């Protein structure tokens, strides 16, 4: 009846008379898993193990108790074990892609950014052997593949390892928005001349798409069509996503209108074509869910694209004393900043911002390399200060770290020349020389493009 | 993780500086600058001084500065050191006195070389691995029996990626060996095909050329590797990933930087969880891996020897000796010497022990 | 909702054994932990106050559950600390203070008041799986 | 006095680098994450109290409850976070 609290005393009692009832322990393992206590979850998962080695079912229950405290090395070997034993149930092989999955997105959250595409590309082709020879189909493994396909969108480094075939055969193994947005399988690879990244953000959209099954499941449907559509169009900037993300999430606020991610989406969605429809979205998701800092920082950026500061400027003193530990505050206060004409309280602000990031953030790093190279490009220096040199040194680092994310980035690369010429760092500023000398010439008939250009060649004659 | 007990203590150990140390199950062991091994008994009593349980061997005129020790269940117990004129010099323990046996397992051909660094690979054939003057890294199997008939075998070389003088070394139990030079270059290669994998190269800057790798060490897991370098006049450490070879992060704390002088030794305990670091400015500092911060600092005095006599407060030139730098330091696992231990070798000639809470 | 003013086939399956034999009071507390209740002592001291809270240390144990124990008094921790330590085998023995941290993936930490104040305010993952808390020098 | 006073270098010194060197919103927002409402239910058949099948429903229990936003015991779990303090 799921009803799990009200077992846990009768599966500890039948286990007080036959200490060696394995279907008590996993009874009394699952309730503990259900009410919210893992380890003794774990814990009770291993004593019924340990009498029954051949136990599936309380191994693939262990594993998936040990996913839930970060612990994925282990239990992806137990979930592999149990896979390769009883290959004939969709069960364990759903368990396996979620555990992939979560580890992945694990390793990409904690910096670890090239094992994360690996174990993504290992989690499709898993989800292509379910889906083309094990015949099953339901809505998780639709969740999972979509979730794990923005890596490839996020690190665009490693766009060029995206397995197209497996992709292709998933989904042919296997219409409303489709006149929106024309995203079809049938016509999907046919253009040509577009990058990896272009083919990621159509695969993601028809991932959300297919994953069909009082009408909360609908609506959670409509509502990931809108969300994949949103990334689509902030990623490749086309007016024919943001339409299909705004017919996706008025769907789905018809559906159920209970939900504020919703409304944050659809605020975000038309936040450039009217403001004050975006304002009432923010203000009404902030009414439905109010802890929620991320509808206070979208409403400020939203003050600041309209050239507001004061109302901003107030948005953030409130936002700040909400989520302190945020890095995105301090982002906006610098910038409101930067913008009045203050020099000292920027620099400050955006080293904070930075050093709150801890690598998670693109704009962050990129902001405080700025800054620390407009500090000290005229300021009179001696290569014998060790501060300037500590500073150059992790300006060079967080550019580094930012170029694994988005790389062809003319004006990082230009900081990243002028960082790397004064530690006298000179293969890396070869490398991202040649890489920046690519991209202009590529670019390239107009009159500054051939003054940027020669100043490109000089910095790279002085490299040589 | 957190508390650490001194437990025993040795002072004027030896005549001159004690460059490395190195433990067994058995005992411990370590060289210094007078050309002596000595062998420290880990199965000791309460309130035992431990130069009681203490043998010596007379090795080279030259003196000593490396040393490692293999043991493998027939017992067999090996030594392998290095001496300040290059040669690489090998000793079989048997026990209830203590026995050196000189052994010859290096070729005629192999003793023109001038060695540096070594470490012993245990089965898991044994493996032995070296550097040189030249920048080239040599691997052997040791081979005990054809009845006691020992062989060393050589298996291949890895030369220089650069030539530059390689001063560390270190080998996995997954199969990989890290070399480290003296401008800040490491090199990662395979163990089953001797071909490199990787090579970064962790400078903060190359305006002046005091950069120099000081250790390497491979985590337990075999997944990690913690690389100690000179910034300068200041100690750094930065942690790689090896699987992929990219840059994780960075130890630092305030005095960017890790250690005050100069990072001299590092070691991992059983877990791989915790990190431990020695410096030249007389402290020991212990950093948690995951969050890559720090947990706690040993100081090192001259005035912590238990025995009053053997304190050296001042060497032979006058200089104050109230806080030394250590040389080296390594984890012992649990039931060497309940949970686990630790010891360093510090400039006062001084051997030192401690113990773990818990 | 409620409070109540108060054996050999009453508890056939004991969680723990000792050498001589329980007085009635300690009885009683056995008794009625095992029923699934919560229980006031009040006793002298040296009158065996503590056998209580072993029999929960062992019986959170059974069920693969914690045990918190509490003392507004930071000089009695470590004693604690030790007493636990050398009573209980196969059953670890944690010890949380301000900067110190022993075993924390125990199944009895001992810690002072404040600390677990400070837990609560924080939401500790601690308290998850955490069965029994006790409190000593009321 | 040769290789300290009147050596030149081909590594420009910070002096002639000041001399010569010359130095979307919507992109700094976070889009929400994909919700899901599904979930195995496992059933059981016989005395013994084996399990003999499953089935996918809807769970009765915010969608993304985080310790952020949400005072239930069934929220996840950040492991990234100390799980003593």
């Amino acid at each position: 009846k799921q009803e799990e609290s009200d077992s846990i005393e009768w599966f500890q009692s039948a286990l007080r008379v036959d200490p060696n009832d394995v279907e008590s322990w996993v009874g009394l393992g699952q309730a503990y898993h259900a009410c919210g206590r893992i380890e003794a979850s774990i814990k009770v998962f291993d004593k019924a193990i340990q009498l029954r080695p051949s136990h599936t079912f309380a191994q693939y229950f262990k594993a998936i108790s040990l996913c839930d405290v970060g612990e994925y090395l282990e239990s992806l070997d137990i979930l592999e074990k149990v896979c390769q034993e009883a290959a004939t149930e969709e069960s364990f092989q759903i368990g396996l892609v979620e555990v992939l999955m979560r580890c992945s997105l694990d390793l990409y959250s904690q910096g670890f950014l090239l094992k994360s595409v690996s174990i993504a590309k290992d989690t499709i082709e898993r989800i292509k052997i379910i889906i083309s020879e094990l015949k099953c189909e339901n809505q998780q493994v639709w969740i999972y593949l979509s979730q794990v396909l923005r890596l490839f969108i996020w690190i665009e480094s490693k766009v060029d390892t995206l397995p197209v075939e497996s992709l292709v055969s998933i989904f042919e193994n296997s219409e409303e928005i489709d006149s929106v947005d024309n995203i079809k399988i049938d016509t999907l690879l046919d253009s040509t001349t577009d990058d990896n990244v272009s083919i990621a953000c159509k695969f993601l959209i028809l991932a959300s798409k297919y994953s069909v099954s009082a009408g909360t499941v609908r609506a959670s449907y409509w509502y990931n069509i809108g969300i994949s559509e949103l990334t689509a169009f902030i990623t490749l900037k086309e007016p024919q996503y943001r339409d299909a993300a705004i017919f996706a999430f008025k769907k789905s606020i018809q559906l159920q209108s209970n939900t504020s991610e919703t409304w944050i989406g659809l605020g975000i969605a038309t936040m450039d074509i009217n403001f004050r429809v975006s304002q009432h979205c923010f203000i009404k998701a902030t009414a439905l869910e109010p802890k929620a800092t991320n509808t206070w920082f979208n409403l400020a950026m939203l003050g600041l694209k309209k050239k507001d500061t004061e109302f901003a400027q107030q948005v953030l003193n409130k936002l700040q004393s909400l989520a302190p530990q945020d890095s995105s505050p301090w982002l906006g206060m610098a910038l409101i900043l930067e913008e009045q004409g203050d020099i000292i309280g920027s620099s400050k602000l955006f080293a904070h911002s930075f050093i709150l990031s801890n690598g998670r953030s693109k704009a962050a790093q990129f902001m405080y390399a700025k800054n620390v190279l407009e500090n000290h490009i005229n300021n009179g220096d001696d290569e014998r200060d060790i501060e300037t040199v500590e500073k150059l040194t992790t300006a060079s680092i967080a550019l580094e770290q930012f170029f694994k994310k988005s790389p062809d980035s003319q004006f990082a690369l230009q900081c990243a020349l002028l960082t790397l010429e004064r530690l006298h760092h000179y293969e890396n500023a070869n490398e991202l020389a040649n890489r920046l000398i690519g991209i202009l010439e590529k670019k390239f008939q107009d009159e500054r493009e051939l003054f940027n250009f020669a100043i490109i060649k000089g910095q790279f004659a002085r490299i040589h | 993780s957190k508390v650490f007990i001194a437990t025993a203590n040795a002072g004027k150990a030896h005549d001159a500086d004690i460059f490395s140390v190195s433990a067994c199950n058995s005992f411990t062991v370590s060289c210094s600058g007078d050309g002596y091994l000595k062998v420290w008994d880990n199965k000791l009593l309460d309130n035992e001084n431990p130069k009681d349980k203490s043998y010596s061997h007379f090795v080279h005129k030259s003196g000593l500065h490396h040393v490692d020790v293999l043991q493998a269940i027939f017992e067999l117990c090996l030594v392998a050191t290095t001496s300040f004129s290059g040669d690489l010099l090998f000793y079989r323990i048997t026990r209830k006195k203590v026995i050196f046996e000189k052994l010859d397992l290096l070729d005629s051909d192999m003793k023109k070389h001038s060695f540096w660094a070594l470490k012993w690979g245990a089965s898991n054939s044994h493996r032995l691995v070296a550097t040189d003057v030249k920048g080239t890294t040599y691997i052997w199997k040791f081979h005990p029996f054809a009845n006691w008939s020992p062989t060393l075998e050589l298996q291949g070389t890895v030369e220089s990626p650069m030539s530059q003088f390689a001063t560390s070394v270190d080998i996995s139990e997954r199969g990989l060996i890290a070399t480290g030079f003296n401008n800040g270059t490491v090199q990662i290669s395979e163990l089953s095909t001797l071909r490199p994998l990787y090579n970064f190269e962790s400078q903060h800057s190359m305006i002046n050329n005091s950069n120099s790798i000081r250790s390497v060490k491979f985590s337990p897991q075999g997944s990690l590797l913690a690389i100690a370098h000179d910034s300068n006049s200041f100690g750094c450490i930065t942690l790689y990933e090896t699987e992929f070879g990219e840059r994780i992060g960075s130890l630092s704390v305030p005095t960017e930087f890790a250690h005050s002088s100069w990072v001299m030794s590092l070691s991992f305990n059983d877990s791989g969880e915790t990190l431990c670091s020695a410096g030249w400015d007389g402290k020991l500092r212990f950093w948690d891996v995951k969050t890559k911060e720090r947990i706690t600092t040993l100081n090192m005095h001259c005035d912590d020897i238990e025995i009053e006599e053997d304190i050296l407060a001042v060497d032979e030139h006058g200089d104050s000796l109230a806080e030394p730098g250590v040389f080296d330091v390594k984890f012992l696992k649990k039931g060497w010497r309940l949970n686990e231990s630790l010891c360093c070798v510090c400039l006062d000639r001084s051997i030192r022990w401690f113990r773990e809470a818990g | 909702e409620w409070a109540h003013v108060v054996f050999d086939e009453l508890i056939p399956n004991p969680a723990r054994s000792w050498p001589f034999e329980l007085d009635t009071f300690q009885k009683e507390a056995v008794y009625h932990l095992e029923q699934g209740d919560s229980v006031f002592v009040a006793a002298h001291t040296s009158a065996g106050k503590t056998v209580v809270a072993e029999y929960a240390i062992a019986m959170a144990h059974r069920n693969m559950t914690k045990t918190i124990y509490t003392s507004p008094i930071k000089a009695l921790s470590n004693q604690k600390f030790r007493d636990f330590k050398e009573t209980f085998d196969d059953v670890n023995i944690g010890l949380i203070t301000g900067d110190v941290q022993i075993n924390p993936d125990a199944n009895c930490l001992i810690m002072t008041t404040e600390i677990l104040r400070s837990m609560l305010y924080r939401g500790a993952d601690l308290i998850r799986d955490v069965e029994f808390v006790i409190f000593d020098e009321v | 006095i040769k290789d300290r006073f009147l050596r030149p270098s081909n590594a420009l010194p910070w002096s002639l680098l000041d001399m010569v060197q010359d130095v979307d919103y919507k992109e700094l927002l976070k889009v929400p994450d994909p919700i899901n409402r599904t979930s195995y239910q496992f059933k059981r058949t016989g005395l013994e109290g084996k399990i003999s099948g499953y089935k996918e429903e809807v769970d009765l229990k915010v969608a993304n409850a985080n310790a952020s936003n949400s005072l239930s015991i069934t929220r996840s779990i950040n492991h990234n976070q100390n799980s003593v303090r």
